C-alpha cells in the first residue's frame, strides 16, 4: 500500500489545511468582539 | 426693579435658590491615595 498511502496522506493534509485556514480566520474574526472591549468605572466621592 | 410692587428678584434670590445636598463624602484610606 505504499503509493496509495502516500497519495492519501497528501490529500488528507491538503484538505485539513484548507479547513485549518478557514477556521483560523473565523476564530480571529469572532475574537475581535472581546479583544477590543473597553471598561470604565464611575468614581467614588472621596475626600 | 419692582414688578407690580414686588421686588421679585430679591424674593427669587431668597426663595428660588435652595441649597442642594450632594452625595456624602467618603474618607479615603491612606493606602488608596495612589491613583
Ligand atoms: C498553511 C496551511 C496549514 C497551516 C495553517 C495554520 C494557520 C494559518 C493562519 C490562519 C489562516 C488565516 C489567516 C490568519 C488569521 C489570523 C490567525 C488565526 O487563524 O488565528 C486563529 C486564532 C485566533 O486566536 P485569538 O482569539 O486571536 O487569540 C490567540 C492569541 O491569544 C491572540 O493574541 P494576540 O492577537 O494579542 O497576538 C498573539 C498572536 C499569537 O499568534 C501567533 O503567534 C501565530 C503566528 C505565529 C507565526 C508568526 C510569524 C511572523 C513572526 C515575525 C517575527 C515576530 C517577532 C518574534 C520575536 C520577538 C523577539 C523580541 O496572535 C496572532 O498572531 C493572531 C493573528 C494576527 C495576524 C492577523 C492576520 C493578518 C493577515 C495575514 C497576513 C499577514 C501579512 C503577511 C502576508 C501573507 C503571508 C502568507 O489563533 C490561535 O488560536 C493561535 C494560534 C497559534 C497557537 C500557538 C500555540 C499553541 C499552544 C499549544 C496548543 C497545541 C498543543 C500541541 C502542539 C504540539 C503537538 C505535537
Amino acid at each position: 500500500w505504499w503509493d496509495e498511502r502516500k497519495l492519501l496522506g497528501y490529500k488528507t493534509i491538503a484538505t485539513l489545511a484548507v479547513i485549518a485556514v478557514s477556521s483560523g480566520y473565523y476564530n480571529r474574526f469572532l475574537s475581535g468582539l472581546w479583544r477590543s472591549r473597553r471598561l470604565a468605572f464611575r468614581p467614588f466621592n472621596y475626600s | 426693579n419692582a414688578v407690580g410692587g414686588l421686588a421679585t428678584s430679591q424674593i427669587r434670590d431668597l426663595v428660588g435658590n435652595p441649597a442642594k445636598s450632594g452625595k456624602p463624602v467618603v474618607k479615603m484610606p491612606p493606602y488608596l491615595k495612589p491613583s
